[PDB]
């Protein structure tokens, strides 16, 4: 990363500082990476954090300089489509089935997280065009 | 391999027997520990049992579990019982019935109707399903049926019998006369042992008789395996048969004044266990029940009083004390109260009885016998009178259950104990467990036959024989035979019998072992487990030579009609052997159906599953070894359509053919390389244990990967949206 990128990333990082000390929580690190365009799994985020214990995850604070190597480490389509085709062959996926799998398998998401992303993409039958849904969440 | 990150296992636990744990890190060969999350490091090089995938859990038949082992069975029964309040589950052909200690509204007319006319498998497990299959096969095969209800008393055997019968009666006042006889049969056949307050010490077979149009016409009770030894001996904290305590607690009732009964601690034959009273049981109240039931089954009041006279006589008989006299002879003290009463009650001459209690015939001299021989003879007499009384009572219950209509067919409900294993096992337990070996052979042969037939049907090409255990027990030079032989030697003892057992069997038969620090015990590897027996008391419990002249004196009585009505060395063990052979002929001439009743807790708690108790019960009833045998073959059995449906997501579009069966075959052979792991039948794929679980793991892995990819993208998107919102100043 060059100076301009670092300035831009730092500005974004500073928006997440809810205490004014120029720092974020460990638990916010993942959110900042995602806000800067990365899509790390939670597992990947915990790995760059050094697999912290519950206690340090909730209270350890990092300045931008310490955050940066973590962002770097994380930073360094045909599969995505096939991934949705698992849950299909008319190019659709039930909204109910997708809701269930996203909240019960893998790195489970809350129903509210799932509701937010799924809002407006399912039709009257309760079906999501996933190729269309995929382009949207990748945009 | 299978022990990967994510994979779940069962590990030992003091309270729950087994506890679940997930592989917190992937197992690599050479690892000495597993990284587990209940976090914890589990020190092994046998790996712990694998936990079944969720789709196989809580199913109606335990043999559909891919990892078919004890924790899977325990867990599956548990979740069905606790989470779904299902007391019935199949284990292949076996119906497992867990006592809910709660009246369940699952036996009503509406439910009987829903089972009637259905196949075995289309309905949820139920005692009705078994009763229907027995009714159905009766007519279809023109063949008598047996429903063998095994388990300990109080595990729910009487309910199962009740509703099998209620069912047959409906789909076709038999049920109520049979149940009315229960208090009779419990009074004369059940006893308090150390582990069970109301244990049946005999096998009861109620042949439900059907006419030519399969309507119930009546019933016939046959009895087997009565524990004769208990009549004259109880171990610590055990009682004699209930009826004796019912009678003694009723001692002050006017109509029994002539029986001259004391309390239960008065009589040698009822006092040995030091347990006159069972908590919660009013033996005087149960006597009332018994008499009412006797009246309900047509036994006149004179005959009832005769039954009680005879029992009272057994009790006074047991108090008869012998004095040792010159030259190893004996005599009965002058005017001996126990004998006078006995002779009064039976109506026999005092001197004629006292003479023959101390002498035998040898032809033709009149030889004195010793005190030990006189005691043995007196006991044998008590047992003989009891056994014949018991048979009389049964014969007369039968007069009330028999029908005039001729019988075309029957379904017999066998109420039988499972294996019995206490800390200290004696002759009683040995006999029970012997009975269980014989019953298990019939089951094993039955199942093996059903299996051949299934494999033939599906066009697919192992038998666990327990004949050696049976031979060790019952064949010449076996345990019982040696026991008989030792009993007829005048200097015989438990200790010399023990050594004869070691001399004959130790290192010659792998099923026989000797404890390292004892020469007074042996160990038999039975079907379900090793059992250690203590030799003490086996000889005396086995002795059963009744003296003919003592019987002739009783046969000559002129006070009441009941007593004469009752009437190589004879031994209890040999009589047990004969009774058991008789039971097996009766059962082997039928088609058996199997219900295993288990007590899930020791405190009569409604829907409460204690894992330690449940594991013990499942073992004692044969289930865990039956599962182990099933787990050795091809227990998992899926139709091609089930396999297609479930594992479509594992298939490339390329190999999804119109022939869905051929698709399964091509896909399976690429998913699981070793073709010995499954067999392609006509309608079904048969899999070894673990294979379905493995398919679920790759399927699960596929879904997990797809999901995480999607959900990390969603998480990205959500945060970019939030970020735009916070950037705009929201």
């Amino acid at each position: 990363f060059n100076k301009d990128q670092l300035e831009e990333f730092k500005e974004a990082f500073e928006l997440f500082d809810r205490v004014g000390d120029g720092k974020i929580l460990y638990s916010q690190c993942g959110d900042v990476m995602r806000a800067l365009g990365q899509n790390p799994t939670n597992a990947e985020v915990l790995k760059v954090l050094g697999n912290p214990k519950s206690d340090e995850l909730k209270s350890r604070r990092v300045d931008f300089e310490t955050f940066l190597p973590m962002l770097q480490a994380v930073a360094k389509y045909e599969d995505y489509l096939e991934g949705f085709r698992v849950f299909d062959g008319n190019g659709k996926v039930m909204g109910a089935e997708l809701r269930h799998v996203l909240t019960t398998l893998g790195e489970k998401m809350t129903e509210e997280e799932v509701e937010t992303v799924l809002a407006g993409h399912e039709d009257s039958n309760g079906c999501i065009n996933y190729e269309a849904f995929l382009k949207h969440i990748l945009s | 391999e299978l022990y990967t990150k994510y994979a779940r296992v069962w590990i030992p636990d003091p309270e729950e027997v087994w506890k679940s744990a997930e592989l917190l890190k992937d197992y690599k060969p050479g690892d000495k520990v597993l990284q587990l999350r209940l976090d914890l490091e589990y020190c092994l090089k046998e790996l712990p049992p694998l936990r079944n995938p969720d789709i196989l859990v809580g199913e109606n038949d335990l043999t559909a579990l891919s990892y078919l082992h004890e924790p899977a069975v325990l867990h599956n029964l548990k979740v069905r019982f606790i989470d779904s309040k299902l007391i019935y589950t199949y284990c292949g052909i076996v119906l497992v019935a867990i006592n809910p200690y709660e009246q369940l509204p699952i036996y009503g007319e509406d439910i009987i109707n829903a089972y009637s006319g259905q196949n075995m498998g289309d309905m949820d497990p139920h005692i009705f399903a078994v009763a229907e299959e027995a009714y159905k096969q009766m007519a279809r095969d023109e063949r008598n049926q047996s429903i063998i209800v095994s388990g300990e008393s109080g595990a729910g055997k009487t309910v199962s019998a009740k509703y099998a019968m209620r069912y047959f009666a409906t789909v076709s006042n038999v049920e109520e006369k049979v149940l009315a006889s229960n208090p009779i049969m419990e009074s004369i056949g059940n006893a308090k042992t150390t582990r069970n307050d109301n244990s049946s010490r005999f096998g009861k077979y109620i042949e439900i008789g059907f006419d030519k149009r399969y309507r119930i016409i009546g019933a016939n009770m046959r009895t087997y395996l009565l524990e004769k030894s208990r009549v004259v001996f109880q171990a610590e904290e055990e009682r004699n048969y209930h009826i004796f305590y019912q009678l003694c607690a009723s001692a002050a009732l006017p109509e029994f004044k002539t029986l001259r009964l004391g309390n239960a601690n008065y009589f040698h034959y009822t006092k040995q266990g030091g347990s006159p009273v069972i908590d919660g049981i009013d033996d005087a109240k149960e006597m009332v029940n018994t008499r009412q039931a006797c009246t309900l089954l047509g036994i006149s009041d004179s005959y009832q009083m005769g039954i009680f006279r005879i029992l009272a006589g057994i009790l006074h008989l047991g108090n008869v004390e012998f004095a040792s006299r010159d030259s190893d002879s004996c005599a009965i003290p002058p005017k001996h109260d126990p004998l006078t009463i006995f002779c009064d009650l039976m109506g026999v001459d005092y001197e004629e009885m006292a003479h023959w209690l101390c002498h035998r015939k040898l032809a033709t001299y009149i030889k004195p016998i010793s005190k030990l021989h006189a005691i043995n003879a007196r006991d044998a007499l008590a047992k003989h009178i009891y056994a014949n009384l018991f048979n009389w009572i049964v014969d007369h219950v039968n007069k009330a259950l028999h029908s005039t209509v001729k019988q075309h067919s029957f379904i017999g409900v066998l109420d039988i104990y499972g294996f019995e294993t206490f800390e200290i096992n004696s002759f009683e337990q040995f006999c029970i467990n012997y009975a269980n070996e014989k019953l298990q052979q019939q089951f094993n042969m039955h199942v093996f036959k059903l299996e051949q037939e299934e494999y033939m049907k599906e066009q697919i090409p192992d038998f666990y024989d327990n004949q050696p255990c049976i031979n060790l027990i019952e064949a010449k030079m076996g345990v019982l035979d040696l026991l008989d032989e030792e009993c007829k030697m005048p200097k015989g003892s438990d200790d010399t019998w023990a050594q004869k057992l070691y001399n004959t069997h130790l290192n010659k038969c792998a099923l026989f072992e000797k404890p390292r620090l004892s020469n007074k015990a042996f160990i038999i590897k039975h079907f379900a487990d090793k059992v250690e027996y203590q030799c003490e008391g086996f000889l005396e419990k086995n002795k059963d030579t009744v003296y003919e002249e003592q019987i002739k004196v009783l046969k000559s009585s002129k006070k009441f009609k009941l007593l004469p009505e009752l009437f190589h060395k004879k031994t209890v063990g040999h009589q047990f052997r004969n009774s058991l052979h008789l039971l097996m002929e009766t059962l082997n001439a039928t088609t058996p159906h199997y219900v295993r009743c288990i007590k899930p807790n020791d405190f009569k708690f409604p829907f409460t599953f204690d894992e330690k108790r449940a594991v013990q019960q499942l073992r004692a009833c044969g289930v865990l070894e039956t599962i182990r045998i099933s787990a050795a073959g091809f227990p998992s059995r899926w139709t091609y359509q089930e396999f297609f449906s479930r594992y479509r997501v594992l298939m490339k579009q390329k190999d999804v053919l119109s022939d869905r069966k051929q698709t399964c075959k091509n896909v399976l052979e690429k998913l699981i390389l070793d073709k010995d792991k499954y067999q392609f039948g006509k309608t079904k794929i048969f899999f070894r244990a673990g294979q379905v679980a493995y398919l679920e793991k790759i399927r699960a892995d596929k879904l997990r990967a797809a999901c995480i990819r999607i959900q990390k993208t969603i998480r990205g998107w959500l945060m970019r949206k939030k970020y735009m919102r916070m950037r705009r100043g929201d």
